[PDB]
């Protein structure tokens, strides 16, 4: 080959990722439907293993094998680019349904916004620590970034950490907020909107908090130079989008629908 | 305050066979567009090869939408069917 | 630099986020539960849950959320 | 009613569906020039041996492409937003019936006076009499005054329906915890039917509206037996 | 070797060719549950049963025709056959991502067919309304089965968006400017953009969905201050997008076709073909609310919606004219692939036509949910994207085969093809204007001419299918081999041979400035 | 009185919260007299007016949550 | 910690044809064999739960 | 396009068979559904 | 891997006969499969 694109070995992995999907989804309907929690659970097991063989044969392609090229990095970037295009799109469905239902409030919720019988969450508690949490983990994962392209293998380690801690916070304090809520998903469509919104948000904070780990641990093994990191810049960009999905939800669901 | 390998360290395979060539000005993994010659003749534009033929694409005109497709030879110069601009093959 | 994102993260970040830990602890302890009135558009069960009884939420919590019938 | 080997609309028996009527026909000629254009420009491009292959200068022609259509379709949305706002207009109805959509019939109420309301269902095929309709009568007509505005209310106890008379030129979605609203108008007495109009279940095919129009007087004694 | 080539493929041609098969079979699929609903139809009174069986068939015919078989074969077949070819790249950005995509597919169609199989099926129309799709009026697993075959065809059309775009984008020769690209390589960059738009917003809608029927949510139930209309929003931001990504790789392919056969170096127009195809995927997103028209809507709202939806007539007149100045001039030759292209060219034109027609609100009242819909969308479905399909497919058969079809049996198959269509479509615009509904099993005695002509349509179509099956065998029996194409000056994806090397460009094209 | 008049508070297709009001506005009224021992006669232009617009089982429902202590709206 | 890289970059490198799924050694035989034996096993069993709520 | 001669000819009779056999293929399994439509 | 005509699909060529057999049950199972599920919902 004379040209600097990628020809992947053929691999097993897209083959298991699909019947992972096919055991997740028959798995969701046998739970929902026939009381059975073993095709989901089989699901989520060959899903995971399929994640990790996927990622370790990127990470094997790149760091050991050398085929990540300008070119091939260019097209990485756009990549998760695009990806974190199609989640902000996803989570514009959710927003248009809490605009939808808090801006007209039928009857049925007394006609007003919070409805009749709910009480709803002090944003100035919590959800504004949570806010404190998830910005300043912003301001620390640029420090990590800084950290890394300076050659700076402890301080990157320690911002990077530091990042992960809020991460685990933030989680951790919505599972309290979660459990002490006095209001349910079956709370009509204030918890309707509530916790679907919040909790794609908190997996989303869970998938995030992974992907830094994950670089976390591929910078202890020295993985990372100081100019060619694209996993961590792509776990970054993943990591502002979680910030500012939050910022909105904050301003939209917690604070203008209180 | 230390411990980051470099590229120059640790880039490993085409990486770094692009990364060198890149130092020296060169081009083996056609990363860079050619700059055209006046395509006559006497000085045809000089296209490399790891083999004895490549596809030419010719853009005749700045800003022409339509690109014109040949197989280039090892041999004599041949022309664009379009424009006649001549290209010589460089295995 | 790292150097001025360091700063930054000790400066200003992690000093906001112990200001609000100190605000959340100081309003924190359990606020009384409301009244208990069977509203038909709270506590929604048009399908069993696919857990427990069926009548429990997820993250149920028996000191402030009541089930269709009231609290436990 | 619809009638054997019927092309067009159903004829109008309200004004706003004699709108609907012309501006169709004003619409139809647009759509048969253009489309037998495009066939005839196609049939003439494919009858020559005639050459021209070099490259070929578009703006001058783009022009043409872009202005006319843009006329045309000025052409059509005028008179199109003049009917949308004529049925938008404000008008002072003299009755109010309400419509509730069901797995499968209407019910229908009619409560500015009296607490007056019944079911309407298809007569079944085997219990037709001699010259009625298959799939289209039902047992209790919907008996309004002629030549009156009427407003029809139109909601849902169940899943979608949606309420539709063509020949009043009439569609109204029948959703549940909604109450839309038209205005029905007719211009003569007689019987017009209408058919269930968004997918509804086993018998969404099955529960039709039959309206009755009749003189005031007539309206009012049915009401008062209707108790 | 068969495994590591066919289920553990990073090439994009097997991967393309794995779709074509994909795509084939669905069709088969799609065309059984058509003429079912025909075979109903073609007599007054019930063949089937009521309108539930009857309107499974009918969901799931739309969900295989559209998810299983245009998508797969434009996108998934002809996009990765041909879009690295005509850019000279040596694969996909992403070679093994765009095995995935195709690998979701086949257990996306599992769980349509589950969906069927279970309880009594999900008869819901392909829109999928609650409160009919919600767990009362739909009990048990048939929606939420349909609802996760949804879910993997989203997963598995995003990844492939983000791959094609990536590719578009990154894997051009240095030299070529996006100014540069053919046509349908720009038709498939833009098509790529609106799935990565639209189908997220799909998935939040049917995952709504999903909650209220499973886990005690009330996003479209007014008991808890839902609203039913909520969610045909979130639908149709989807649904009127997801159109044009099934048209636009057709116009991609009409305009190489009608190039090719009318022989000319270029199509007419290149920059306002490409500047056609951005503003009806623009104007795409923003005319969504045409589809309910009689919801209830305010008059200012229906207004907007009515000149919105009109105003993509603009661009796509311009390429409609374009493609007719293509063909002025030209050395004409008679394909079976341009017959294709020409019954597109006027067949789009008429459903194009019939679709302003019902982006006017006042006259759509009497025509939404009548067969003048049912007519519109074949016109530009039926006689539109499968022509496109059709067209490419005999055109570009002996690039992926090697071997040549019989074109006498070619031009048979496009003449019975035409005939059954316009038999079976035709006359449903005449069924719409005189008030005939949508998703009904039965009709009253009326309707009855026009239904009985047009189930003998079907089954002249069904003829031209059966006929395809069997023009495709004869090539792959009698293996005549390709030794000439015209035209590779302007036609690369031809210039590698029939069929190409596994891997092409390995030295890539030279471009100079 | 023959039905209630246009009300350009609620000028639309969706006339929902036109029936709203009134039920609610004529509950409001009948409890503002019943409360001083005035006349609930004052009363009867809303009850006419959302008798007219409302459906049947609405008005059922909602009388019976009031009954219930259950109606989300105020009165 | 010591920085391995070069170790790996010559295991991930040795010219022995394996694909990159199997490069690393006997382990990646042993995890490909668990993910594809749950996954085609999960799949049978997918089909059978199907047959199963086919009929009442 | 030119192309080589057929390296398989397939006869006018061959392809009657291939084409007799297709159209069995899709017409038999749902004739003997619709024959059987009633005994449903 | 086998390069050229009959050569770069998942299905053998070779004999047009088995092929035919092939092509059969393919495109058969497809459009019979549609008939099964009515058939089945009517059994039920
Ligand atoms: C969940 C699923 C999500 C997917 C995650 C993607 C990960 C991709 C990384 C990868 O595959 O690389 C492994 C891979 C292991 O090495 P290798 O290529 O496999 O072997 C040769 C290498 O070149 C070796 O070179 P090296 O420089 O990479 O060194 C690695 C390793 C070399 O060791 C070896 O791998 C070879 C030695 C043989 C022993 C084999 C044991 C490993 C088996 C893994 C099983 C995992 C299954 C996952 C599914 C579980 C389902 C029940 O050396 C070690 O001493 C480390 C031991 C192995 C580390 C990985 C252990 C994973 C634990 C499971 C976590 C998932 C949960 O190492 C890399 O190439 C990079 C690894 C560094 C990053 C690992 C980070 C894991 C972080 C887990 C996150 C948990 C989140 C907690 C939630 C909290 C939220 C609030
Ligand atoms: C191969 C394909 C095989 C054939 C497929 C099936 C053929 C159907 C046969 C229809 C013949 C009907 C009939 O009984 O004719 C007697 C019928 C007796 O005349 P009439 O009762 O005085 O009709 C006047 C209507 O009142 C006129 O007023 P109206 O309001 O009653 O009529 C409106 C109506 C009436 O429209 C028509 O009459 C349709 C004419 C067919 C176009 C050719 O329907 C339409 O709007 C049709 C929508 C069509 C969409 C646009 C089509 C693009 C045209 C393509 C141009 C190519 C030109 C070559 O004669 C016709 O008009 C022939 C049609
Ligand atoms: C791509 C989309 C598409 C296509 C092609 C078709 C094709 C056909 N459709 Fe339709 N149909 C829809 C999408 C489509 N349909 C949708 C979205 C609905 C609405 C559903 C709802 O209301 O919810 C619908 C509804 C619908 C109805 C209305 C039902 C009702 O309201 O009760 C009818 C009625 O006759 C009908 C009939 C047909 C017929 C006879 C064909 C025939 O023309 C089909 C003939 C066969 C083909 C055209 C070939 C197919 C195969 C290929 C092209 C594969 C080729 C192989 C290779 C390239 C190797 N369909
Ligand atoms: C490939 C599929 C496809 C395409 C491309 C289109 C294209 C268009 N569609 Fe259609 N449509 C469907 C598939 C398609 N549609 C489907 C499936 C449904 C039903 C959904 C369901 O309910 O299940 C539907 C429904 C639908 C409705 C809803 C009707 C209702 O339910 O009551 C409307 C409303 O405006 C609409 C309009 C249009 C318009 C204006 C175009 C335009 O893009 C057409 C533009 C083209 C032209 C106009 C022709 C060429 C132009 C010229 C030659 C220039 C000169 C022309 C003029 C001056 C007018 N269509
Ligand atoms: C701390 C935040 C992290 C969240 C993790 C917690 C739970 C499991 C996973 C959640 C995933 C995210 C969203 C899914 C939807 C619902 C869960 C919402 C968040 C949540 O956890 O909500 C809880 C309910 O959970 C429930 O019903 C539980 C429901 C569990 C089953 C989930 C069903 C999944 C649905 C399928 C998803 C489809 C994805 C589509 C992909 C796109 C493809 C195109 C709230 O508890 P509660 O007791 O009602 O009120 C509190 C009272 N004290
Ligand atoms: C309880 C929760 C369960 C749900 C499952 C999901 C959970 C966790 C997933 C966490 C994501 C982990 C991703 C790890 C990727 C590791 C591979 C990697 O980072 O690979 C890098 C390339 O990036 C790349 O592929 C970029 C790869 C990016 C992909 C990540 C996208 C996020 C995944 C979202 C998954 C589902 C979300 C949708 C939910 C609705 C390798 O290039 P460099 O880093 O430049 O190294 C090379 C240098 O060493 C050379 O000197
Ligand atoms: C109800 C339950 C339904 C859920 C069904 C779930 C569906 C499927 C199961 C998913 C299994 C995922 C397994 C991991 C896939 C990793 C893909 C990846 O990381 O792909 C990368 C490309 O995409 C990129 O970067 C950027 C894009 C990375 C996307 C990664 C994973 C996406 C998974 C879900 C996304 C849906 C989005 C939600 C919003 C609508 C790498 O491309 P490759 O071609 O591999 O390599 C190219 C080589 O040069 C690398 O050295
Ligand atoms: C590695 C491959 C080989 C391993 C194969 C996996 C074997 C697992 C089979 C066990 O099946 C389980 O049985 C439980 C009871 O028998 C179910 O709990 C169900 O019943 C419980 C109580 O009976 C409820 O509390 C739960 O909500 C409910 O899901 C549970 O769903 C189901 O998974
Ligand atoms: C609607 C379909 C009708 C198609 C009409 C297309 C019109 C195209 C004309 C443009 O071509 C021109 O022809 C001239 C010679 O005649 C040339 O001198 C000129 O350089 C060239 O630009
Ligand atoms: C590598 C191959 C992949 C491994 C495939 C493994 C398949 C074998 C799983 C065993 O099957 C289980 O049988 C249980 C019967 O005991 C079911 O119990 C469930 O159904 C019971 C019915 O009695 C109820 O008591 C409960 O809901 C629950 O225990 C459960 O659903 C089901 O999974
Ligand atoms: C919409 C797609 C389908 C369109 C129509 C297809 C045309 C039908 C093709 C013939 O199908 C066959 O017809 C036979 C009858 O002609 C059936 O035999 C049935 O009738 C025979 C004669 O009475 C008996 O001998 C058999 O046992 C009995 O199955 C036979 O099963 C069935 O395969
Ligand atoms: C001793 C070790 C050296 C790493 C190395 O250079 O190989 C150091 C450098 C940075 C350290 C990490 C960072 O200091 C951040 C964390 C600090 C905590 O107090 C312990 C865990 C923690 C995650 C540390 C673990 C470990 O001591 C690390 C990883
Ligand atoms: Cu009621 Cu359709
Ligand atoms: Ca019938
Ligand atoms: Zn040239």
């Amino acid at each position: 080959q004379t040209h600097a694109y990628h020809m992947v070995n053929p691999s097993p992995w897209p083959l298991t990722g699909a019947l992972s999907a096919l055991l997740m989804t028959s798995g969701l309907t046998m739970w929902f439907h026939f009381n059975s929690m073993t095709l989901l659970m089989i699901g989520l097991t060959t899903n995971m293993l399929t994640m990790y063989q996927w990622w370790r044969d990127v990470i094997r392609e790149s760091t050991f094998q050398g085929h990540h090229t300008p070119a091939v990095q260019k097209g990485l970037r756009y990549g998760m680019i695009l990806f974190i295009i199609s989640e902000v799109l996803f989570f514009t469905g959710f927003f248009w349904a809490f605009y939808h239902s808090s801006l007209a409030p039928t009857p049925e919720l007394g006609g007003c916004w919070p409805p009749t019988g709910i009480h709803p969450l002090n944003p100035l508690e919590v959800p504004l620590l949570n806010t404190s949490v998830l910005l300043a983990s912003g301001v620390s994962i640029t420090w990590a970034h800084h950290s890394l392209m300076e050659g700076d293998r402890k301080h990157m380690l320690q911002a990077l950490f530091i990042t992960i801690t809020l991460g685990v916070y933030f989680t951790l304090l919505q599972a309290s907020e979660y459990y002490e809520a006095p209001f349910t998903i079956s709370d009509g469509v204030y918890g309707s909107t509530f916790f679907v919104a919040t909790g794609f948000h908190g997996l989303h904070v869970i998938i995030g908090s992974t992907f830094l780990i994950v670089c976390f641990f591929r910078q202890l093994k020295f993985h990372f130079t100081s100019n060619h990191h694209f996993g961590f810049e792509a776990a970054a960009w993943y990591w502002h989008f979680v910030d500012v999905v939050w910022l909105f939800l904050y301003v939209s669901i917690y604070w203008w629908g209180s | 305050g230390g411990g980051v390998p470099t590229d120059e360290e640790q880039a490993t395979g085409l990486e770094r066979e692009v990364m060198l060539a890149a130092r020296k000005g060169q081009d083996p993994y056609n990363i860079l567009a050619p700059k055209a010659t006046s395509g006559t003749k006497e000085d045809p534009n000089l296209v490399p090869s790891i083999t004895n033929k490549r596809i030419v694409g010719c853009i005749c005109e700045e800003d022409n939408s339509t690109v014109i497709w040949f197989w280039l030879h090892k041999g004599e110069a041949q022309r664009c069917p379009s424009c006649g601009t001549h290209y010589k093959l460089v295995p | 630099g790292a150097r001025t994102w360091r700063f930054l993260t000790f400066g200003l970040a992690l000093p906001s986020v112990a200001l609000c830990t100190l605000n959340s602890w100081l309003h924190s302890g359990h606020r009384e539960r409301p009244a208990f009135i069977p509203y038909h558009h709270l506590r929604i069960r048009t399908k069993p849950f696919s857990w427990g009884d069926g009548n429990h939420t997820f993250f149920h919590n028996p000191r402030v959320n009541p089930l269709p019938t009231g609290y436990e | 009613m619809a009638y054997p080997m019927q092309l067009g609309f159903q004829d109008a028996t309200s004004p706003i569906m004699e709108e609907l009527l012309h501006f169709h026909d004003h619409t139809l000629m647009i759509v048969f020039l253009i489309s037998s254009l495009v066939l005839y420009i196609i049939s003439l491009m494919l009858t020559t041996k005639l050459t021209h292959t070099s490259t070929m200068d578009a703006q001058e022609v783009e022009t043409i492409w872009t202005i006319l259509p843009a006329i045309i379709l000025i052409l059509i949305a005028l008179p199109s937003l003049r009917i949308l706002y004529m049925m938008d207009e404000i008008n002072n109805p003299s009755l109010t019936v309400k419509t509730m959509g069901h797995q499968w019939y209407w019910s229908y109420e009619y409560t500015d006076y009296e607490d007056l309301s019944f079911d309407s269902y298809m007569i079944p095929t085997s219990e037709l009499k001699p010259g009625e309709l298959r799939l289209l009568e039902v047992d209790n007509r919907v008996v309004l005054p002629m030549e009156m505005t009427i407003r029809m209310l139109v909601s849902s106890e169940d899943v979608l329906h949606s309420w539709a008379v063509p020949s009043l030129g009439l569609k109204t979605d029948a959703i549940p915890g909604r109450l839309n609203q038209t205005t029905l108008m007719s211009s003569r007495p007689g019987l017009y039917y209408g058919q269930c109009s968004e997918i509804c279940g086993s018998n969404h095919s099955f529960m039709p509206i039959v309206l009755e129009l009749v003189p005031l007087k007539y309206f009012e004694k049915w009401s008062a037996s209707m108790l | 070797m068969f495994i590591n080539r066919w289920l553990f493929s990073t090439n994009h041609k097997d991967i393309g060719t794995l779709y074509l098969l994909f795509g084939a079979w669905a069709g088969m699929v799609g065309t059984a549950l058509s003429l079912l609903i025909r075979a109903e139809l073609g007599q007054p009174g019930t063949l089937l049963g009521d309108d539930q069986i009857y309107n499974v068939v009918v969901t799931a015919h739309a969900f295989v025709m559209i998810f299983f078989m245009v998508m797969p074969i434009m996108i998934g077949g002809f996009g990765n056959w041909l879009v690295p070819l005509m850019i000279g790249a040596p694969d996909m950005a992403f070679p093994r991502m765009n095995n995935m995509s195709f690998w979701l597919l086949p257990p996306s169609f599992l769980l349509l067919l589950a969906s069927s199989m279970v309880e009594a099926g999900a008869g819901t129309g392909w829109t999928v309304y609650p409160p009919l799709a919600g767990n009362l009026a739909h009990a048990g697993a048939s929606v939420d089965l349909t609802i996760f075959s949804l879910h993997l065809a989203g997963v598995s059309s995003i990844l492939g968006a983000i791959n094609f775009i990536t590719t578009i984008i990154n894997m051009k020769p240095p030299a070529m400017s996006q100014y540069q690209t053919p046509l349908f390589v720009w038709s498939v960059m833009i098509t790529a953009v609106l799935l990565l738009l639209s189908l997220p917003v799909l998935a939040a809608g049917i995952t709504m969905l999903l909650t209220d029927r499973n886990l005690n949510t009330t996003f479209f139930d007014p008991a808890g201050g839902g609203d039913p209309i909520l969610y045909q929003h979130l639908f149709w931001f989807f649904g009127h997008p997801e159109v044009y990504i099934l048209i636009l790789p057709g116009f991609g392919m009409i305009s190489h076709i009608v190039t090719y056969y009318s022989g000319k170096k270029e199509p007419f127009g290149y920059m306002g073909m490409v500047w056609a195809m951005m503003s009806i995927g623009f104007l795409g997103f923003i005319v969504w609310a045409h589809h309910m028209f009689t919801v209830g809507m305010d008059v200012d709202t229906r207004a907007y919606f009515t000149s919105a939806t009109m105003i993509i007539a603009i661009p796509t007149g311009v390429k409609v004219f374009s493609w007719l100045a293509t063909l002025h001039g030209g050395n004409i030759k008679w394909s079976p692939a341009m017959m294709w292209a020409l019954g597109f060219i006027f067949l789009f034109t008429v459903g194009g036509l019939t679709g302003i027609v019902l982006a006017n609100s006042s006259l759509d009242i009497v025509l939404h949910d009548t067969y003048y819909v049912v007519a519109h969308f074949h016109y530009v479905l039926s006689m539109g994207a499968v022509f496109a399909i059709m067209g490419g497919f005999v055109h570009w058969f002996p690039l992926f085969s090697g071997y040549t079809l019989n074109d006498t049996w070619a031009k048979i198959h496009f003449a019975i093809m035409f005939v059954g269509v316009n038999m079976t479509f035709f006359p449903q615009h005449f069924l719409g204007l005189s008030g005939m509904p949508r998703r009904y099993s039965d009709y009253p005695d009326a309707y009855t001419m026009w239904n009985t002509i047009s189930s003998m349509g079907s089954f002249i179509s069904l003829t031209a299918v059966m006929l395809m099956v069997f023009i495709i065998w004869e090539a792959f029996a009698s293996k005549r081999e390709v030794l000439t194409v015209d035209l590779t000056t302007t036609n690369l994806e031809w210039l590698n041979g029939c069929p190409p090397p596994y891997h092409t460009f390995e030295e890539p094209t030279y471009v100079n400035l | 009185y023959q039905t209630a008049p246009f009300d350009s508070r609620f000028p639309n297709q969706n006339q929902t919260r036109n029936c709203w009001q009134n039920y609610l506005d004529f509950h409001r009224c009948e409890k503002a007299m019943t409360a001083k021992g005035g006349d609930v006669s004052v009363c009867e232009w809303y009850r006419r007016v959302y008798k007219s617009l409302c459906p049947i089982s609405w008005v059922s429902t909602w009388d019976d949550r009031r009954a219930e202590g259950t109606f989300p709206g105020k009165i | 910690f010591e920085n391995r890289v070069a170790e790996k970059q010559k295991l991930f490198q040795e010219d022995n044809g394996l694909p990159v799924h199997l490069k690393g050694g006997a382990t990646d035989n042993i995890l490909y064999r668990v993910t594809m034996t749950l996954c085609l096993g999960g799949t049978l069993y997918s089909l059978y739960c199907l047959g199963w709520a086919s009929f009442p | 396009i030119t192309a080589k001669p057929a390296k398989t000819p397939t006869s006018p009779k061959e392809q009657a068979i291939g084409l007799s056999v297709t159209f069995l293929s899709f017409l038999l399994p749902a004739g003997w559904v619709l024959y059987h439509l009633d005994n449903y | 891997y086998e390069e050229g005509p009959g050569k770069n699909i998942p299905f053998s060529v070779e004999n047009k006969w088995r092929l035919l057999a092939m092509m059969t049950l393919f495109f058969g199972s497809g459009f019979a499969a549609p008939f099964f599920i009515v058939r089945h919902q009517l059994l039920k």
